[PDB]
């Protein structure tokens, strides 16, 4: 057959062998995922992500593959810090003074910096978890993971939030992505129990690296003195790795950083996004459209420095597999989405699409179904398998741009947040692993929450009401403008088995929110 | 040392520490008495469990080993009589106001035998003091007896907390506390209204101060310069 457009893959078995190949050990995972999640339309049984489940499936990210601390850091490169008082902390990082009026169902509150609010009882069911107020622009969030075989309490878990001293203004001289900008910004590190949802701000780290994004914990940076190690790109144009050294106490501490354990930098170019290809090497993008793989052990010179885009590379993502090459995907302001193999870019570069030039394009990898998940830079969520770039399947349509996307290593549930304050959940596996014919009716999505705001009343008005949106396949792109603070800036599931039903999301005013899906 | 069991010696000694410029030590003297009271209820109900496994509470449980248990746990009885002045001692401190509010929560909840309802000191809102209590998701999980117990703190302590919330600039909770002053008999609270209106004046809440002072213009004891001077200033 001349199999050259998605409509040629009419037979369900033909689709699966064309999109996923014939490696017997690879096909097992798809059968397990299908049976373990076909009935999981909007939620999944806790029993399916547990380490003993008959349907248990788990693919570790490449950074977890071997111990990295002695290679990436070690005693030769410990992070340099000093402790500080609350008076000087508040002198630089002017987090929001005036309280915000939240409404959550029937409850009002005026909520100050740090005011945890458990969900009040709501008419549509047993909501569990909390709203918060982090007090400035949440630019990124990152859940840590701990191996459940360790002596650490299986229900304790950690989360980090990167917070700007800048506020509800969306255009500022200080959030510029084009040029290098060092300024004071911070990381709030939270310890919480997945069992009782009780949470404490353990450490606050202050740094002059400017705003922080693409924030991720290195799951191989294990040492008895560390919580973990926290990795990010910063507005000073460098990649900074810093040690989250553990306290002898549950009491809060404020810290300032003089030198991070490992700084990746390059002459006359600013690094813009990054991802791990192994426990000790990272792919990264630059302002000038270049791509490079740095060695965390030998950070002086990159392994390669090749041009791949015409302008600012926005997001880079790794599609790891136990059966195929570690391909990398990239999108830029030039709108191209390219997939390539770092062994040789020039012989392997492939195009999935060209978008309208859009200044925030979330891209993530769903390792349970070997598919990239992306916003089209406008208002649709789409899936593309790494080995069949033409097989683009649209997942959901929204009236305003998709601004943040999250996915986990234990389940195929995708979370997407639009700049209208809507948060939606959908099962990507139901689209990828099944036939094309009845796609306009067999795949659906659910709104888990919606923020809203009043210009005159000045409230943030979180709506618990669930809404079902069916898949409009032939749909138009849309762009409804909405209140500056209500856009969703990040969204991520906890990926441990104990925490696997827990997720976190943030608006841009500061209203970080977590729920345990039970 | 000669008598650790007299409330007068404690009150006067605590007052001398306030004039000694150690209001902190005055609260430290109180904390040790409150702790002894908390420990006594843990001991009294543990002794009930021992009697089962074999003061009006003595008449309720005469099978307990009361001689040894009470000889070991003899103490000054802590109650609202102590807590109103302790709340005023935090208002006298004018520092660590949030910790003062938390201290008053711990004490007020223990007086009602509801101390085991631990979530009320973790949450930021004063929900347990109002019909708001039904709205928090942890309340529906309580035992029927725990739901039947009293949540009704004295109007005095409610005003002391309203003043402390206002000092922390938590104006919404200050009004939530002061609302009961408009439900109770004015004849028994007009002095608290003077303190609330003057404290609102200190907080630059001049419109609210006038509103809180308005009832005082109805009695000859309160139709005075202490009200006319703030009224005129707030209007200026």
């Amino acid at each position: 057959r001349p199999i050259r457009l998605l409509k040629d893959l009419s037979s369900a078995r033909d689709k699966i062998e064309r999109i996923y190949g014939l490696n017997k050990e690879k096909l097992l995972l798809l059968a397990k995922v299908k049976e373990g999640f076909e009935t999981s339309v909007f939620d999944f049984p806790f029993k399916n992500i547990q380490p003993d489940s008959p349907y248990f499936v788990c693919l570790d990210p490449p950074c977890k593959k071997e111990s990295a601390y002695n290679k990436v850091i070690g005693d030769k490169n410990r992070t340099v810090y000093h402790e500080i008082n609350k008076t000087e902390f508040e002198n630089m990082i002017k987090l929001r003074t005036k309280r915000l009026k939240l409404l959550i169902g029937e409850v009002d509150a005026e909520v100050s910096t740090g005011d945890k609010i458990e969900f009040p009882v709501l008419a549509n069911g047993k909501r569990r978890g909390f709203i918060y107020n982090v007090g400035g622009l949440v630019t990124d969030i990152a859940w840590l993971n701990i191996e459940e075989n360790t002596d650490i309490g299986k229900d304790i878990q950690y989360l980090a939030v990167a917070v700007s001293q800048y506020m509800d203004e969306p255009l500022n001289e200080h959030l510029e992505m084009f040029d290098k900008e060092k300024h004071s910004s911070c990381i709030q590190i939270f310890k919480m129990n997945t069992s009782t949802l009780h949470c404490v701000k353990v450490q606050t780290i202050v740094h002059s690296f400017g705003e922080v994004w693409d924030l991720k914990w290195h799951e191989g940076c294990h040492a008895p003195h560390l919580v973990g190690c926290l990795s990010f790109v910063s507005q000073e144009g460098t990649i900074n790795f810093l040690e989250i050294i553990d306290n002898a106490t549950d009491v809060h501490v404020f810290k300032m950083c003089e030198k991070p354990s490992l700084t990746l930098s390059l002459a006359d170019s600013l690094i813009t996004t990054f991802d791990f290809l192994s426990p000790t090497t990272v792919v990264c993008g630059f302002k000038n459209g270049f791509v490079a793989e740095f060695d965390l052990t030998d950070p002086e010179v990159p392994s390669f420095y090749d041009q791949v885009h015409d302008s600012y590379i926005l997001s880079v993502s790794t599609a790891y597999s136990d059966f195929e090459d570690t391909v990398v995907s990239t999108v830029a302001v030039d709108g191209y989405f390219y997939i390539f193999n770092p062994k040789d870019i020039a012989t392997t570069k492939t195009t999935v699409s060209r978008f309208r030039g859009s200044n925030l394009v979330p891209v993530v990898y769903c390792p349970q179904i070997y598919s990239y998940i992306y916003s089209d830079g406008a208002s649709s969520l789409r899936a593309v398998p790494s080995r069949a770039a033409f097989a683009v399947h649209p997942l959901v349509s929204r009236e305003t741009t998709i601004t943040a996307i999250g996915v986990s290593r234990l389940h195929p549930m995708v979370l997407a947040g639009s700049a209208d304050g809507s948060l939606i959940i959908t099962n990507a596996a139901r689209r990828l692993l099944h036939g094309i014919k009845n796609s306009s009716a067999t795949q659906k999505s659910l709104r888990l929450w919606k923020w809203d705001y009043s210009i005159k009343d000045d409230k943030y008005r979180i709506d618990s009401s669930y809404e079902v949106y069916p898949l409009t396949v032939n749909d138009v792109s849309k762009a409804k403008i909405d209140a500056h603070g209500i856009n969703i800036t990040c969204t991520k599931w906890n990926e441990t088995s104990a925490g696997g039903k827990c997720y976190a999301f943030s608006n841009s005013a500061g209203l970080l929110t977590l729920e345990y899906l039970s | 040392m000669y008598n650790p069991y007299d409330a007068n010696i404690l009150r006067e000694l605590a007052i001398l520490y306030v004039d000694y410029d150690r209001i902190e030590d005055s609260i430290e003297l109180y904390m040790k008495v409150f702790n002894a009271n908390v420990e006594r209820r843990e001991a009294i109900l543990a002794a009930l469990e021992n009697a089962l496994d074999s003061d009006e509470d003595r008449q309720m449980f005469p099978d307990i080993n009361w001689k040894k248990i009470d000889a070991k746990y003899k103490c000054i009885p802590f109650d609202w009589s102590s807590l109103n002045i302790l709340a005023e001692l935090f208002l006298k401190l004018a520092v660590s106001e949030v910790d003062g509010i938390k201290t008053i929560k711990k004490c007020a909840r223990w007086i009602q035998r509801r101390e085991s309802q631990t979530f009320w000191d973790h949450v930021p809102d004063d929900s347990e003091f109002d019909n708001r209590r039904f709205k928090n998701s942890t309340f529906d999980s309580l035992l029927a007896a725990e739901k039947e117990k009293s949540y009704n703190i004295p109007i005095d302590i409610r005003v002391r907390l309203g003043l402390l919330r206002l000092n922390t600039d938590n104006l919404v909770e200050a009004l939530n506390h002061f609302q009961c002053l408009y439900d109770e008999t004015f004849s028994d609270v007009a002095d608290l209204y003077f303190e609330a209106a003057t404290a609102l004046t200190r907080a630059e809440k001049y419109k609210e101060a006038i509103d809180f002072f308005t009832p005082l213009l109805s009695l000859e004891e309160w139709r005075t310069t202490d009200v006319f001077k703030p009224l005129a200033r707030c209007y200026k």
